[PDB]
C-alpha cells in the first residue's frame, strides 16, 4: 500500500538522521565497509538497515 | 389425538428491555474489541519474555496498572460487563448500571455498534407440533438434532403432521428406513430416504406403516442478522461460563443447554422477532465475557 | 476473441488461413446442449433464473463425432468464441487450417450430404444477431463453393427471407470481391457507448460480455499488436500488405 | 551480440529458439519479469476519495 | 435375514466433471484468498469509522467502484463463483462460465490451485450395512453419532454382522451394556464396553442376547487431503448458506445434512476417488461463499 | 433393582507420570508455539511468492534448513513430541527421550510452562449410576448429550435416582413429555420441561408414570484449568490424529471417542485432580501435534 510504502520511508529517513547525528551510533570501521563502493555512509547504513 | 412439541420452545421468558440503544451497543463492541487484545497481548508477553505488552492492554481495558498484590479484575469495565449481561436475560434483573457510566466506557475505542452487518446460522431444529392419531405412540428427543420415534399400534396405515414453524429457513428429513411425506392436499410420492423441505410450505403429513418402529433425524438452518464481530465458538463458550458464574440465576427463567436454543426459543414466541435483536447483544457481551474471564480468571 | 475482433470479410478470412481446425475443437467436456435450466443471477434476482443451454453460447458443450459436428463446431467458434468437445479426429484433419476444411477437397472430408436448414435450426439462428448470421453465411458459402452446391445455397437464401437481404456479396474464388466488401462482421471491439462491469440475464449475453471486457483488457495488453507504433517489428511474411491474397483465390 | 549472429539469420525465429540460443551461449537474462501492483487510496477530504 | 443401512450413505448422486483442471482450482483458491480480504477489510472499516478499506478490497474482488444506489453483490466474481458451485455439486447442473472469465480472474492473485497439501478429519461413521436373523429388529439413526438400536425376540441369542467399509480409518463402539464382538471365525471375548475397531479387518459379528435392547454408539474418523486454506467452520457455514439460497436445488440429486455426510457419501460410491477430488473443491468454494456473503448481506 | 451407568466413565486407565516437571512442562509450551509459527508461516508464504518465511519457521522448529528431495518430518522436535504423547497416555509406555534432550528443546524458545493460568469448559455428561426398580427398562446413550430412555411396565409409578457425579458444575434436564424431578427425601413440583441441577446438590429422584416412555436429555459443563493457548478446536483433531497415527495403541488402556470423554473419565477416577493435571499436558502436546503434522503431512 502506498500509506505503508510512504510511512516506512519518512520514518527510515528519521531514524537514520538521528542516529548519524552528534556521535555517530555506529563505528567508522563498519563505515568504511558500507562505503568501500563509493556511497556515502549514511546512503550505506540506509540500505543496510531496511 | 396426542402433540408433541420440542422441550426448548416451551416457555420462552421474558428479555431485559434495557442496554439496548446505540450508546449501549457501542459498549458492548468495545469491551468485545478491547477484551480480544486482552488475550493476544498475553500471548505476546509469553513469546517476547517481556510483560510490557500485557501492562498496555490491561490499562485500556482496566484503567488502571496491573499490580502483583491486587487481584486482576479488569476494573469498571468488568463489572459493567456483567451487569449488562445479568439485565439482558431477563426483565426481573436490576439493570442499575448508569449512562453517564456506559457512554464513557464506548469512548475508548471507536466502533459502530451495528448489529446488521453480517448473518449467523443457527442448528436448533423447531417442532411447534406433530399431530398423531389414536395407537400412535410420538416421542421427540434433542435440539441439534431432533428424533422423531413412532410406533402404529393399529391396524391400517397412520397419518402424522409435521409443524415446523414459520421461521426456520429449509428442514431436512432422513429415515431410518425409507419413508412417504407430502404436503397436505398433495399426493404421496414413492418412499425415499432424504425429504429437503421449506418450513412455510405448511404441515406435512406422514404416512407410518404398521410394524416396526420409523425414526425420523431432523436438521434444520435459520439465519438471523448479527454483528460482523460475531464469533459462534466464543458465543457458546460465554453462554457456559456465565450460567456457571451465576449471571443467569433470577427467578421465573427458563434455562437452556446453548445460546443456539436460547435465541431460537425466544424467536418463536409470540412477537418473538421484538426479542431476537436483544438476544444478539447479549450473545456479543457472552463473547466479550469469555475472552475477558479466559485472560482474567478469578 | 481474436476471432471475434475481426470486423471485416478480408480479415475473418485472413484469420481462418492462419488458424488450425484444433483451435476450433475444444477439450473440455462441458454439458448437452439443449437443456432448461436454472442459474443463478444474484445481481437482480434472488430467485433462480431459468434459461436455456444451446450450442452458440460461449462455454464448450458435447458435439456430435459425425461431420455434421464439425462443421457445427467451426461455426460456433466464428459465432460464439468457442467450439464444441469431438476428440479423436486425427492429426491430418485437425491440422488443417479452417478455410481448407471449409473450401477444400484435398482435406479428405466429405460435407455434401449437409443441409444448411438442419445446421441454422440445431445452432438457432433465430437467437443470432444480424453479425452472428452474416458469420454463419459466410461458412455456408464456402461449403456450398467446394461441393459445387451454389444453386442450393441460393435457394436456401430464398426461402429465408430474413437471410436474404444481409447476406454478404462475394464470390468464393476471387480475392477482388473480398477486398471490395464492407460488411461489418465485428462481434467485439472498443465500445462507443457505456460499458460497465455488470452481469447479463441470459447466458448467451453474459457470456458475450465476457468477451467485449476481455478484449478492452486484450486491446491495452501488452500482447496486442499496434500496427501504428510497430509495424516494422512485424516479421515481412505476416506484415499487413495491400495486395493480400489467400492462396488459389 | 552475444552468440555472433546477425538480424537477418535471426529474423525467422522464434522467441522459445532464441531463448535456447542465448541460454546455451550462458545468458540467464531471457525473461520478461511482471510488475507488483501496489494499491493507492486518495484520503477524501472535501472531495469524495479515490 | 434383514439389511439395514445408514440414510446418508444411499444413492450419492453423480458430481460434477467440470471446472477441476488447474486453471479453475486456481480460480476457486484465489477467490477464496480475495473473499478473505473482503471480509477482514470490512472489520477494518467499522474500527477505523471510514469506508476505504472495504471501497479498497470491494474493487479488487469485484473489479469495480462501489456505487450508492447500487446493491453490492460481488461482481463478476460472485457470478462466476455461484455457477461453478452448483456445477460441482451435480452432473446435471450445467456448465455456463466462459473459459476466458475462469482465466482472467485466476491472474488477480498469485497463489497455488494445490489441493493436497494439507489433511483433515471427517466424523461421519459409515455403517455400509447391518445383516440380522429373522427375529431380530434393527434401527439405525444418526450420522456423526451412530446409535444401533437391536432387539432379539427369538428363543436364543443371535448374531449381527455389522459392515463398516473399507474407507473409515477407526471406528470406536460403545454400547449401553457390555457386550461381545468379534471378527469373522474368530472367537468371541469377553463382555466389554467399548471396542477399537479397524474397518479393513473385515465383517464384525455382535452377540445379541434374549432380553433388554442393545444399544451401540459409533463414531469415525477418516482423513482426506485438503488444501492448507481449509477451514472446516467456515466450510459447512458456507454448505447451509448455499443450500438456503436454493444452490443445490437441482433435478435428480441428493440432499444432505452436513459437508461432512456429503463428502463420505461420495467417497463410499464407486469411483469414491476421483469424486472426493472435486469434492474438495467444492469446500474451497463453499468456503470462499461463506466470507463473501458474510460481507455483503441482504436482508 | 438394576444399575445403568455412562461406557465412557468406565474403567479408566492409569496415565503417565513421565514429563511432568517444569522442564518437560515448557518443551510441550515451545513445542505449541512454535508449531503454530510452522501453520502461519505458510499461509504467509501463500500470500507472497516467498519461501522465506516458512524456511525461518521450519529452521527454527526443526534445526535444519529445509531442502527440496526431503520428506521434511520435522527435525528432532517432531520426534520428541512424539515420544511424549505416548507417555502421557499410559504408565505402560516406555520413556525414550532423554531429560538432557527434553531440556535442550525447551531452550529454543522462552516460554512459561504453567499449564492452569486459564479455564475450559467440557461438555461430556457423568451419569455415574442410574438406580431403578425391577419392573423398569433404563437404557442410557450418549455422552456429549445423553439420552436416558425410561419404560414403567409396573402397576404404579415408580422411582428413578440419578446421580451426576459431584465434578461437573451444572446438568440441564430436557425431557420429551415434561415430568417431575427432586432432590432426595424432598417433595415433588408440578411437571416441567427442563431442570436446571447443580450435581453436588444430591442424588435426585425422578417419578416415571406408567405408560409411554419417558426420554431425558442431559447436557453438562465442567470446568477444567488449562494454559491459555488451549483451544478446543485444536486438541480434538489431533486427539483424531494421535489415534489414526497409532500412538495410542498399547496393552491394557482404554479407548475414547473424544479428547473430551477421556478427561472427563479421569476426573471421575481416584486420583483425579493428578490425573487431570497431566491429561492437561497432554491435550497441549496434541495440539501442537494436530498443527506440525498439518504443515508436514508424512
Amino acid at each position: 500500500t502506498s500509506g505503508s510504502i510512504i510511512n516506512h520511508a519518512n520514518n527510515l529517513n528519521k531514524v537514520i538522521n538521528h542516529v548519524f547525528a552528534d556521535k555517530p551510533l555506529i563505528s567508522e570501521t563498519m563505515l568504511k565497509i558500507l562505503t568501500i563502493d563509493g556511497t556515502t555512509g549514511k546512503d550505506g547504513y540506509r540500505n543496510w538497515l531496511d | 389425538a396426542n402433540r408433541a412439541t420440542s422441550a426448548f420452545l416451551d416457555n420462552p421468558h421474558p428479555v431485559g428491555v434495557n442496554y439496548v440503544d446505540e450508546g449501549s451497543r457501542q459498549f458492548v463492541a468495545v469491551a468485545e474489541l478491547l477484551a480480544s487484545k486482552l488475550i493476544d497481548s498475553s500471548r505476546e508477553s509469553d513469546e517476547s519474555n517481556s510483560d510490557v505488552p500485557f501492562v498496555q492492554a490491561y490499562s485500556k481495558f482496566a484503567d488502571d496498572n496491573p499490580r502483583h498484590l491486587r487481584v486482576k479484575t479488569g476494573g469498571k469495565m468488568a463489572n459493567a460487563l456483567t451487569n449488562v449481561i445479568r439485565s439482558y436475560y431477563s426483565i426481573n434483573a436490576p439493570a442499575i448500571v448508569p449512562q453517564v457510566e456506559i457512554d464513557r466506557l464506548a469512548s475508548k475505542a471507536t466502533v459502530s455498534g451495528d448489529m446488521y452487518n453480517s448473518y449467523a446460522i443457527f442448528n436448533s431444529v423447531p417442532i411447534v407440533e406433530v399431530l398423531s392419531p389414536a395407537r400412535t405412540t410420538v416421542s421427540i428427543v434433542g435440539s441439534d438434532r431432533a428424533d422423531v420415534t413412532m410406533l402404529n399400534t393399529g391396524a391400517g396405515a397412520a397419518n402424522i403432521t409435521f409443524n415446523f414453524g414459520q421461521i426456520a429457513e429449509t428442514v431436512i428429513l432422513k429415515g431410518s428406513v425409507p419413508f412417504q411425506l407430502a404436503r397436505l392436499n398433495q399426493p404421496m410420492p414413492a418412499a425415499r430416504f432424504t425429504y429437503k423441505l421449506r418450513p412455510l410450505d405448511g404441515p406435512f403429513i406422514v404416512v407410518l406403516p404398521v410394524g416396526n418402529p420409523l425414526v425420523i433425524s431432523a436438521t434444520a438452518a435459520t439465519r438471523i442478522q448479527v454483528p460482523l464481530a460475531f464469533n459462534k465458538a466464543l458465543v457458546e463458550s460465554g453462554f457456559q461460563t456465565a450460567m456457571n458464574d451465576g449471571l443467569f440465576d433470577i427467578q421465573n427463567v427458563n434455562y437452556y443447554s446453548s445460546f443456539d436454543e436460547f435465541i431460537i426459543s425466544q424467536y418463536h414466541a409470540q412477537d418473538g422477532i421484538n426479542r431476537v435483536s436483544t438476544c444478539v447483544i447479549l450473545g456479543l457481551a457472552l463473547q466479550a465475557y469469555d475472552q475477558m474471564r479466559r485472560a482474567l480468571p478469578v | 476473441m481474436d476471432v471475434l475482433s475481426k470486423g471485416s470479410l478480408k480479415e475473418l478470412l485472413a484469420h481462418l488461413e492462419k488458424t488450425p481446425l484444433e483451435e476450433a475443437i475444444s477439450y473440455r467436456i462441458g454439458t448437452v446442449p439443449y437443456q432448461n435450466v436454472l442459474i443463478s443471477r444474484n445481481e437482480y434476482y434472488n430467485q433462480l433464473y431459468p434459461d436455456t443451454t444451446s450450442l452458440i453460447d460461449g462455454v464448450s458443450r458435447e458435439g456430435q463425432r459425425n461431420v455434421n459436428g464439425l462443421i457445427m463446431s467451426i461455426i460456433s467458434y466464428v459465432v460464439s468464441g468457442s467450439g464444441h468437445y469431438i476428440p479423436n479426429i486425427g492429426f491430418m484433419l485437425l491440422r488443417r487450417s479452417i478455410l481448407d476444411i471449409l473450401t477444400k477437397h484435398d482435406t479428405g472430408l466429405v460435407t455434401n450430404n449437409l443441409n444448411y436448414g438442419i445446421i441454422a435450426r440445431n445452432l438457432t439462428v433465430s437467437k443470432m444477431n444480424c453479425e452472428q448470421r452474416k458469420r454463419m453465411l459466410i461458412c455456408f458459402k464456402l461449403l456450398a463453393y467446394k461441393d459445387g452446391n451454389q444453386n442450393d445455397y441460393e435457394i436456401y437464401l430464398n426461402q429465408n427471407i430474413p437471410l436474404k437481404q444481409i447476406a454478404p456479396n462475394f464470390i468464393p474464388g476471387d480475392m477482388r470481391t473480398v477486398i471490395h466488401n464492407q460488411d461489418q462482421l465485428a462481434i467485439v471491439g472498443i465500445p462507443a457507448y457505456r460499458l460497465t462491469q455488470s452481469t447479463e440475464l441470459s447466458i448467451r449475453d453474459d457470456n458475450a460480455k465476457s468477451y467485449k471486457l476481455g478484449y478492452v483488457d486484450w486491446y491495452n495488453s501488452n500482447s496486442f499488436l499496434r500496427e501504428r507504433s510497430e509495424f516494422n517489428l512485424i516479421r515481412l511474411k505476416d506484415r499487413d500488405t495491400k495486395y493480400g491474397k489467400l492462396n488459389g483465390w | 551480440f552475444l552468440t555472433n549472429t546477425t538480424y537477418d539469420i535471426v529474423n525467422n525465429d522464434t522467441i522459445d529458439v532464441l531463448k535456447m540460443k542465448l541460454r546455451n551461449q550462458g545468458w540467464p537474462f531471457v525473461e520478461r519479469y511482471n510488475a507488483v501492483e501496489i494499491d493507492m487510496s486518495v484520503e477524501p477530504l472535501r472531495s469524495p476519495g479515490q
